[PDB]
């Protein structure tokens, strides 16, 4: 029974997250730093799985490999809390967030049957360099854990997670970050989502929204209208030639925040340098040629699960966006408008950073599902949503 | 992570 909010949690036991170098959901925290010391002797076998499964590790270049992870999310990964729609991360998408640089093929780790080898849980480590406070660690960011429908509520994710914890100790690294809807021992954060529809009629046709506080359609259409064109003088697509002021730029932005990403040239093209229908980047190049703000969103369709038939919702969610001569009003309106140009119903966005100046003035409307941060083995005081600045996928 | 939709 997994919990949602602190209420709900600070009731319940942890018989798996109570043996785990995390803080107690009791803890108030006030040092920084590891819960445990990094282990100079690691164990060199595999965790055991239920009788009739396997361990697994998935080669994504093998289209077939990737293939059989897309689906295996595409039928069983996360839902909304009325189980009406289902993320539907594309393969190119699944290339994009888990072969970024410095990717292992070891922490791309599949659960398989024994005898039909079907593909059935998943779970997965990227390396990432993490300023937390005063600190940077190298750590994992670990996503995508995901059970079969039919295997759930047989303890397969806590071995999911030792298995991949202890393929993670192999290469040295002893802490991670990571993001979850459900309430753990301990949020380092607390985020919440918030929501701007671009195609109004299509989001209350799917049961996405609802026509709120009786306005009509009509009345709704006209209050989500958005230009059709940015307003921002010298907006233009991140180009190659880009790459070193988008990282300079991200980088003096992002020491602001408390938890954030410290990324090298390469990884700011990974993760910026536009992919269509993955990953989208705009730069403001003003009148002396000089790039001085970016916006960026990536793309993540949902399967409408009562109707899988009748396409899918197609949203956009804020990635980093990074200003110094544009408002980050004015850049925020841009990106609505270039979402709704480019077809996407909605516009995600999370009121971390600095997003709350914005939201309410763009008429998003809050969202029903938070996003808790955790940090695996270190212990430090938890921070307001407008402090962290990192977004995971 | 975390699929939200509007309140
Ligand atoms: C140094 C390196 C360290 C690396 C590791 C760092 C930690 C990584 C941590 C993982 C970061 C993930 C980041 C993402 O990818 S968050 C996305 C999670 N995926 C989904 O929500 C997809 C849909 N759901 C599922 O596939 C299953 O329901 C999952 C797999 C989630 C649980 O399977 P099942 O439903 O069959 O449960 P069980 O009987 O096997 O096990 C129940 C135990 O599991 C605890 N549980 C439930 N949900 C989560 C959760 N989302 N994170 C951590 N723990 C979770 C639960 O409280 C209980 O523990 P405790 O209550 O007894 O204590
Ligand atoms: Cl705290």
């Amino acid at each position: 029974g997994p919990a949602k909010t602190m209420e709900e949690a600070s009731k319940r036991s942890y018989q798996f997250w109570d043996t785990q170098p995390v803080p107690k959901l009791g803890e108030v925290v006030n040092t920084h730093g590891p819960v445990e010391p990094d282990k100079d002797n690691i164990r060199q076998e595999p965790y055991t799985l239920p009788q009739g499964f396997t361990w697994d590790a998935l080669d994504l270049g093998d289209r077939g490999v990737l293939k059989e992870l897309y689906t295996l999310l595409n039928e069983n990964y996360v839902e909304d809390d009325d189980n009406m729609f289902r993320f539907d991360y594309s393969p190119e998408f699944l290339l994009w967030a888990l072969r970024p640089p410095g990717w292992l093929p070891q922490w791309h780790c599949g659960v398989r049957v024994v005898s039909s080898r079907k593909l059935v849980g998943f779970i997965s480590a990227i390396p990432a360099n993490i300023h937390i406070y005063d600190t940077e660690k190298k750590m994992v960011e670990i996503n995508f854990l995901c059970v079969h429908k039919k295997l759930r509520s047989k303890r397969v994710a806590p071995v999911l997670i030792r298995e991949i914890t202890r393929r993670v100790h192999l290469e040295g690294i002893f802490q991670a970050v990571y993001t979850a809807g459900v309430v753990l021992p301990k949020p380092v954060g607390t985020c919440r989502y918030w929501h701007r529809s671009l195609n109004p009629r299509k989001l209350i046709e799917v049961k996405f929204s609802h026509l709120s506080r009786n306005m009509t359609m009509q009345r709704t259409m006209k209050l989500y209208r958005l230009p059709e064109t940015p307003k921002t003088a010298g907006l233009r697509p991140m180009e190659t030639k880009d790459i070193p002021v988008v990282h300079q730029l991200l980088t003096r932005y992002l020491k602001q925040f408390h938890l954030t990403p410290v990324m090298s040239q390469e990884e700011v093209e990974h993760w910026f340098y536009p992919q269509e229908n993955i990953i989208d980047t705009f730069v403001v190049e003003n009148a002396n040629g000089e790039v001085t703000d970016f916006l960026s969103f990536y793309t993540l369709p949902s399967t409408i699960m009562n109707h899988p038939t009748h396409k899918s919702l197609k949203a956009a969610y804020s990635f980093y966006n990074v200003h110094t001569q544009t408002p980050l009003l004015d850049l925020m309106s841009d990106a609505l408008v270039l979402a709704k140009m480019k077809g996407f119903d909605v516009f995600n966005a999370l009121d971390l950073m600095e997003n709350k100046t914005f939201l309410e003035k763009l008429k998003f409307g809050i969202g029903d599902g938070n996003l808790q941060y955790y940090l695996y083995n270190w212990k430090c005081p938890s921070m307001g949503a407008e402090k962290v600045g990192l977004v995971l996928q | 992570x975390s699929f939200s939709k509007p309140r």
